[PDB]
């Protein structure tokens, strides 16, 4: 989803956080996308992409909860969201959870990360009122066997 | 040995001979000097290389094989995973080490019984004519050129012709 | 079995080589194997051989200080260095099967040949 | 019967609010299925998935 071009009516720069720093400023990952409000407004959203790269798609994405209801109005301006995300294969709804809980890096809310994998020619949907943190980079996989993932502290 | 050939009755081995396994030692009035016997030696050769490369045969080489992660919530399929793990390499630890140790006894056996055949192949042939002193030695009654022991060390030693 | 030598060489003076020679079959062999050189235009000429076993190498009085013959014995390669290249090491290399463990002169299998030049 | 049981049942998500409508007049609904070592309750998700 190209930045910008996809989201006319939410605002594509200012979710940025002090629990994930870069050169002593505010940050946030790279391959995802935090949205928000645009004046007072989030409109419903509504996105979709088909597989045509012949190969296997591995997209992410995540979702947030909050710690209040104030910090949920100033972020979305919705008090009752929800998300859809629907494949061929794949379908689930997510609805917040705005609890106080334990600090972890300064923060009392927390992120839920979810992956899915869509296969040549298929379909996959983002519906959301709220709370979304939306895929911006996506990664078409080429197998193979021989492989692996080892633990080791020698040098290279 | 199961054979009682080396260091047995035959105490001790020749440093100069150099060229074989197994051979012979004369002496005449031409000069001494040993010499390797090359069928007992090529079949002996044979059968150990027969070996080695059977028991390189039966073991097959080892592909990728890398660990996998569990969470706090999995752990009897973990235990389950190392159980798997530790019971094959203990069982392949065992086969290898006993494998090894009962073939090395065999294989020292082998040349004990090589070296007990060519001495009764040769008493065979000398049976009268030589007289048996111990070591796995025969001296002879008549005299014994360089024809004759070639013959000797060949398997065509003429009886009747030295009485 | 089969014999099979390794690539085409070639080199300028003053340097070395390396040759080797793969063989068909289980890794362990009960027959020595020898090295033969021959020029173009003349007759082969025998450099050096090695013994399964015994470990033992022989080489001709000619190539005595420049020739190195070695084993691997679990690969099933043997390995043949030639040092201090001059203008007449560029001839065909035969890797020859002998039939017993000795180095006899009876050599029943051949390669097929490998080319050194030198300049 | 005096053997063990085998029963088997499923639950439906439309697409929108009108075919719920057509389809059981209410919008609220629920399905509650219970045993002695069984126990669950079902609620609709009503989205728009792509098309099988
Ligand atoms: C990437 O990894 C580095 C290294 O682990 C992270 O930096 C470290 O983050 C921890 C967690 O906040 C810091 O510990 C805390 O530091 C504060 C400041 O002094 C202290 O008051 C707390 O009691 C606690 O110890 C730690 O200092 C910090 N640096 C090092 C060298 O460990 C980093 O946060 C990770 N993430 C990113 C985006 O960099
Ligand atoms: C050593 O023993 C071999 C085995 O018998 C002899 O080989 C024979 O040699 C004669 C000629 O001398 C041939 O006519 C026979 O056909 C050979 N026999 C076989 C089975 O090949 C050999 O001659 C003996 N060596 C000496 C010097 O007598």
């Amino acid at each position: 989803f190209p930045k910008e071009s996809s989201w006319p009516k939410h605002s594509t720069t200012k979710g940025v956080t002090a629990a994930c720093s870069h050169a002593g400023k505010s940050s946030f990952y790279r391959n995802l996308l935090w949205l928000t409000k645009k004046e007072d407004s989030y409109p419903k959203l509504s996105n979709s992409y088909v597989n045509k790269k012949g190969k296997e798609v591995l997209v992410l994405w995540g979702v947030h909860h909050p710690s209040s209801s104030k910090e949920q109005q100033t972020l979305y301006q919705n008090e009752n969201a929800y998300v859809s995300v629907v494949s061929s294969n794949y379908n689930r709804r997510f609805i917040p959870e705005i609890a106080e809980r334990p600090e972890v890096k300064d923060q009392a809310g927390r992120i839920n990360y979810y992956w899915t994998l869509l296969e040549p020619g298929d379909t996959i949907i983002f519906e959301a009122n709220g709370n979304l943190v939306a895929p911006w980079y996506a990664f078409a996989l080429s197998r193979g066997f021989g492989s692996g993932i080892i633990t080791s502290n020698a040098s290279m | 040995g199961l054979f009682g050939a080396i260091a047995g009755f035959i105490e001790g081995g020749w440093t100069g001979m150099i060229d074989g396994w197994y051979g012979y030692h004369h002496q005449n009035e031409q000069g001494s000097g040993y010499a390797a016997d090359q069928k007992s030696t090529q079949n002996a050769i044979n059968g150990i290389t027969n070996k080695v490369n059977s028991v390189i045969e039966k073991m097959n080489t080892q592909f990728t094989a890398v660990g996998k992660e569990f969470n706090n919530l999995e752990k009897r399929m973990e235990n389950l995973n190392k159980k798997v793990d530790d019971g094959f390499l203990d069982i392949w630890t065992y086969n290898a080490e006993l494998l090894v140790l009962l073939e090395n006894e065999r294989t020292l056996d082998f040349h004990d019984s090589n070296v007990k055949n060519l001495y009764e192949k040769v008493k065979i042939q000398l049976k009268n004519n030589a007289k048996e002193i111990g070591n796995g030695c025969f001296e002879f009654y008549h005299k014994c050129d360089n024809e004759c022991m070639e013959s000797v060390r060949n398997g065509t030693y003429d009886y009747p012709k030295y009485s | 079995v089969q014999l099979v030598e390794s690539g085409a060489e070639v080199k300028k003076p003053g340097s070395s080589v390396k040759v080797s020679c793969k063989a068909s079959g289980g890794p362990f062999r009960s027959y020595a194997i020898s090295w033969v050189r021959q020029a173009p235009g003349q007759g082969p000429e025998w450099m050096g051989g090695i013994i399964p076993i015994f470990g033992t190498t022989k080489y001709a009085p000619k190539f005595q200080g420049r020739v190195t013959i070695t084993a691997d014995d679990f690969a099933g390669t043997v390995y043949m260095e030639l040092s201090s290249l001059r203008s007449e090491d560029t001839a065909m290399y035969y890797c020859a099967k002998h039939m017993g463990y000795q180095v006899r002169e009876t050599m029943d299998v051949w390669g097929k040949g490998t080319t050194v030049t030198v300049s």
